[PDB]
């Protein structure tokens, strides 16, 4: 996933959180990426798409 | 009233002693009595939640041959307490249409064959 | 079960643990140990002699174990069964090693040399096949369905030619200077052969 | 309408199909003859059960071996594993049997695995 | 046989040429031909056998419902019976009376488990190739269709090698090594 | 053997079926066994039918370990191989060798150029009863499922908090003498699959005075395994503390063994949905 | 630390609220059907 | 923000006490959860002994329909009585023997 998050910090700050596509594919965010930095690896239900945004709904 | 053992005895008194000190209890009745006794018993608890037309049917006998033997076992009731009644022997009372239970009703398994009563007079 | 014959007493029954039907068995020289397959376990049972008990199951085939047979003089285990597999198993000292022969064809009835340096199989084929133990690779083999009289029976609708009944040898055995093998089978015919030229000494009726 | 016979040879994971038939006596590996089976120092692996009996044998007959999978080494035991069992069956079901127990004990000398693979492995010690 | 009138089918009522109570309602006629059998005593050489199973299974349930030797001698004839195929499930003993039938046993034979097999594409098929001798369990051949085959000895029941259908089956799929044979 | 374990897979999953298509049978037949036994009157349902009465007759004479594992429970000892993934690294050959020493009746094997289908046949048709398969993250065991074999399950753990022996210091030898186990609080019946799963590859019937223990502790589906061996004082027990300590989590078990995936599952880790993390042994 | 503090927390108070959401449901349940029945057992009488 | 799984516990010196003081609960309780090693009356009596030689009969023709691929039964540790005896007498009618011992050994007698 690319772009919530600006920094592998921040999503250090929020590993383990859930998040879901707009499909309603539920998910949790696992480990962020080295090299790029707001990108990190989550982990979903079943395939989502190319054409689907995650979402990280806080308060 | 309420004590199992000693009123499954009594009720069952007849067919163990036609089918026979004496055994009563379960674990330790050998065969046509445990059959009779066991379905004897099962009879007693389904009659009363099961339907009427449904817990007694009678076997399939036909026509010419149930009558006559009716006839006869009717013929051997009567020659039954009548003796007993010239006699002075008290016998155990029945209701009006049924048949009197004797020692050929519980021997010969009459009473799948004819029923207890006439349910067409009794109906009537 | 083990019978002696001084004092007629069966003295020994060994049973395993899983209710099968025994088939073959082979007896140790220095008789310690009795071995013995069905055919419908896939294992050989293992049991010693002089306690009673199961000693071993040894497993590895994966066909009912036809024949077993016990090397006179190295005392060496040798099983074949119809998984087309003769296989050859040190027991005896530290070793458990197993030495697995493929076959063209599933076998029923080995047998072994007196002196336990070849072992003689006969295969579904209609063939006696001659390996060397130690170095497990075959010496030699006699063709022997075509000389076998399979007769034709009266119930069968096929001639004798053509039937596949009993063009083979269920029951083999070594001469005792190890140069012949008598066979016979669920035929009319007994052959005899001489291993070293492989050709039929004699057929008897 | 012809005398043919189709056998198989088999090492890892290559696998040869060889069909004998009666002919001229020409010997093609996947369209190609035999002298061109690489990598060109196997070909003697190849050329074995022709050179074990005689080119005598060969002489009457045609081999067509179709090869797939497997590597080079698998590949050239899979050949000749299918020209020389093939050989076998060809003399067996149209020359005599004596020609067959014949070629049986000459490649079974040599080594019988040109007729019997290795085939199913480990031991769970 | 003439379809009798009104009068008559009345006053000869019972009259059957074909159908008679002792006949039992043709049901060894009716399972020899669902199971294809060949000789007419077959069924009653069956029926013989489900009659002493489940005559002993009376007179081993007459005994009281707790001894041992009702229980081991139940359990030991559902083992027995399941272990042979007859009987398909060793959990209830009212199979030793209900489910124990000549079609159990006539299911066993060895053309209705090759058929099973999907070994021949129907029952008279099957009789036909194991008459023809095609078919051995084990190593050896089988030649007659009544033979009886447990459950332990199915997983044995083959072509024998040199067979034509074994060829064909084997040159359908072009998986055909005339190395050995077939 | 093949035809033969696959009918006998086939027959089990029938008669299983069946059993659990007409247990309906068993629990009415209870009904009016317990009719019979207290002379209470018998339902509608239970009293018009004749057929099931006159079967009671016959079936009046009807009356822990479960079905893969029922058949040779104490009868027999276990024989399990241990493998890694494939080219594993140094630490996990370390780890297979600590495994193996956890096990008795365990050998090692290694692994390279194994298919998983015939390394699954050559272990089951050469009588093996478990495999257990090591998988790592640099160095970092990360999971071990457990085949067992003849078409038994197999259950697949994740590995978590993992200090080793060969990590820690020359503390000397193991002991190797058959242990004590020790299971705390699994509970449910997933809690009983998994402590059978897990202790049909032990020994059965170790020494009452057997100085090594080894215990399989759930802590909200967190089973800590650790291995103790002890010496009993005049005033308490001395435990100390040998041999690795993980935590593993059942991630899944199904039904069959290693090869396949095809096999029906009977538990695994729902992990998105809605109610999750509210539940144990969930 | 913070996920299984807010994890735990969360599952606290569900669990109380689905006890008590119950608890007050079958005590107006319990303590005012009894009611009902009483009005339709002496409501039947007339 | 809500989080899917509780994450992996860590395990500090208070979580490995506890387990080890219930090991040593365990353990000098010794609660182990190992695995564990594997004349009546007449009427009775005949009851008994009719469905025998009926249960004999029936296995033995079930066994010959079965042709003989059976299961055999269970097992049974019986009991035999040998009396003393010649081996001479322990054996068939015929003019030779093979072996002129007596049945009990030295030491069983």
């Amino acid at each position: 996933i690319k772009d919530m998050f600006s920094s592998a910090m921040e999503v250090a700050r929020f590993e383990g959180a859930q998040i879901k596509t707009v499909s309603g594919i539920r998910g949790e965010i696992k480990r962020a990426l080295s090299k790029p930095e707001g990108h990190y690896r989550a982990a979903f239900e079943d395939k989502i798409l190319m054409s689907d945004i995650v979402i990280l709904r806080s308060w | 009233q309420n004590d199992l053992e000693l009123q499954q005895f009594l009720r069952e008194s007849h067919l163990l002693s036609a089918f026979n000190g004496i055994v009563y209890q379960d674990d330790q009745v050998i065969g046509k009595a445990r059959s009779r006794t066991l379905e004897m018993r099962l009879n007693r608890l389904s009659r009363v939640n099961g339907h009427q037309d449904k817990i007694n049917k009678l076997e399939k006998v036909p026509m010419h041959i149930r009558r006559g033997m009716i006839d006869k076992h009717v013929k051997r009731i009567k020659k039954y307490e009548q003796e007993a009644a010239e006699g002075g022997i008290v016998l155990s009372k029945v209701k009006k249409g049924q048949f009197r239970k004797i020692e050929s009703t519980y021997k010969k398994d009459i009473e799948r064959r004819i029923g207890g009563s006439i349910k067409a007079r009794d109906k009537e | 079960r083990a019978w002696d014959l001084i004092r007629y007493r069966n003295f020994r029954t060994f049973t395993g643990t899983e209710r099968i039907q025994f088939n073959c068995l082979a007896v140790d020289p220095s008789g310690e140990v009795v071995c013995a397959g069905s055919l419908d376990n896939f294992d050989i049972h293992v049991w010693s002699v002089q306690t009673g008990q199961l000693l071993d199951a040894l497993s590895g085939h994966e066909g009912p174990v036809s024949c077993l047979s016990f090397s006179q003089e190295n005392s060496v285990l040798a099983s074949a069964s119809w998984d087309k597999t003769i296989r050859i198993w040190s027991i005896f000292g530290r070793s458990q090693q197993v030495e697995p022969i493929e076959v063209y064809s599933d076998v029923l009835a080995l047998s072994m040399r007196p002196d336990g340096k070849e072992v003689a199989v006969s295969t579904l084929k209609g063939q006696i096949s001659i390996f060397n133990i130690e170095d497990a690779k075959q010496v030699g083999n006699i063709d022997c369905r075509k000389d076998i009289i399979s007769g034709r029976f009266n119930q069968d609708r096929f001639t004798a030619k053509n039937s596949e009944r009993s063009k083979f040898f269920t029951t083999i055995h070594y001469s005792f200077d190890g140069m012949a093998i008598v066979a016979g089978g669920n035929n009319n015919s007994i052959c005899l052969y001489d291993v070293p030229n492989e050709v039929l000494l004699k057929r008897f009726i | 309408a012809v005398p043919s016979v189709q056998t198989f040879g088999k090492k890892k994971s290559a696998t040869a199909v060889a069909h004998v038939k009666a002919g001229k006596g020409l010997i093609k590996v996947n369209g190609s003859p035999i002298t061109l089976v690489e990598p060109e120092i196997l070909r003697f692996k190849v050329y074995e059960p022709l050179l074990l009996v005689g080119l005598d044998k060969f002489s009457n007959i045609d081999i067509r071996v179709r090869v797939t999978g497997g590597g080079h080494v698998s590949q050239v035991y899979a050949i000749r594993q299918a020209i020389a069992k093939g050989l076998v069956a060809y003399h067996q079901k149209y020359v005599d049997e004596q020609s067959k127990n014949e070629l049986k004990k000459a490649f079974t000398s040599y080594d019988r695995t040109l007729l019997i693979a290795d085939s199913r492995r480990p031991e769970p010690k | 046989v003439r379809k009798l009138k009104h009068h008559e089918q009345k006053l000869l009522k019972k009259v059957d040429f074909l159908e008679w109570k002792q006949d039992q309602g043709h049901r060894d006629t009716q399972v020899m031909r669902t199971y294809h059998i060949q000789n007419r005593e077959d069924y009653h050489k069956y029926n013989r056998i489900c009659g002493d199973i489940r005559r002993l299974a009376n007179k081993l349930s007459l005994l009281p419902p707790t001894d041992p030797f009702r229980r081991k001698h139940e359990q030991l004839l559902l083992d027995k019976l399941y272990a042979m195929g007859v009987l398909t499930t060793k959990s209830k003993i009212s199979d030793l009376e209900n489910k124990v039938t000549v079609s159990a046993i006539c299911r066993r034979r060895l053309p209705v488990i090759m058929h099973r097999l999907k070994m021949a594409e129907t029952i008279q098929d099957a009789v036909k190739f194991i008459e023809q001798g095609h078919v051995r369990v084990g190593p050896n051949l089988i030649n007659d269709p009544a033979y009886l085959v447990t459950r332990n000895m199915e997983d044995y029941v083959t072509w024998v090698d040199n067979s034509k259908i074994k060829k064909t089956l084997l040159r359908y799929r072009n998986q055909i090594d005339d190395f050995d044979f077939s | 053997m093949l035809r033969r374990q696959a009918r006998e897979r086939r027959e089990y999953l029938y008669r299983k079926a069946q059993e659990l298509q007409d247990s309906q049978l068993q629990q009415k037949r209870q009904i009016i066994k317990q009719a019979l036994a207290q002379g209470k009157p018998l339902p509608k349902e239970l009293a018009e039918d004749e057929s099931l009465q006159k079967d009671f007759r016959y079936d009046q004479s009807l009356k822990q370990v479960d079905d893969e594992y029922a058949a040779t429970s104490g009868i027999m000892d276990p024989r399990i191989i241990v493998t890694t993934s494939r080219d594993p690294s140094t630490r996990l050959s370390q780890f297979a060798k600590e495994i193996k020493l956890l096990f008795p009746n365990a050998v090692r094997l290694n692994r390279g150029n194994y298919v998983m289908p015939n390394l699954v046949d050559a272990c089951k048709k050469s009588g093996t009863t478990d495999l257990v398969v090591l998988h790592e993250h640099r160095g970092v065991p990360t999971s071990l499922t457990i085949s067992h074999f003849p078409h038994g399950p197999t259950a697949q753990f994740s590995l978590h908090n993992v200090v080793m022996r060969h990590d820690i210091i020359n503390a000397g030898n193991q002991s190797e003498v058959n242990p004590h186990l020790i299971f705390d609080n699994f509970t449910t019946a997933l809690g009983k699959r998994v402590v059978c799963i897990l202790k049909h590859l032990f020994n059965a019937g170790p020494k009452k005075d057997s100085e090594r223990v080894i215990t399989f502790a759930n802590r909200g589906d967190f089973i800590s395994v650790r291995q103790h061996v002890y010496v009993r004082t005049r005033e308490g027990v001395e435990i100390a503390e040998v041999g690795p300590r993980f935590e593993m989590r059942l991630f899944e078990l199904r039904l069959g063994t290693l090869e396949n995936k095809d096999a029906d599952v009977e538990w695994q880790l729902r992990r998105f949905i809605r109610t999750a993390n509210k539940k144990d042994y969930l | 630390f913070e996920a299984r503090q807010r994890i735990e927390e969360k599952n606290k108070e569900s669990s109380d609220y689905h006890a008590k959401m119950a608890h007050i449901v079958n005590t107006i349940n319990t303590e005012e059907g009894a009611e009902k029945n009483k009005y339709e057992r002496e409501r039947k009488l007339r | 923000f809500d989080r899917t799984a509780k994450p992996v516990p860590v395990i500090t010196s208070e979580v490995t006490e506890s387990l080890e003081d219930m090991i040593r609960r365990r353990i000098q309780d010794s609660n182990f959860d190992d695995l564990q090693r594997r004349a009546l009356s007449e009427e009775l009596q005949k009851a008994h002994s009719e469905i025998s030689e009926l249960y004999a009969n029936l296995v033995y023709k079930l066994d010959v329909l079965s042709s003989v691929h059976f299961v055999p039964k269970p097992a049974s540790t019986s009991l035999e009585i040998r009396v003393e005896t010649p081996t001479i007498s322990m054996e068939d009618a015929q003019p030779l023997y093979m072996s002129n011992a007596s049945s009990l050994a030295p030491q069983e007698i």
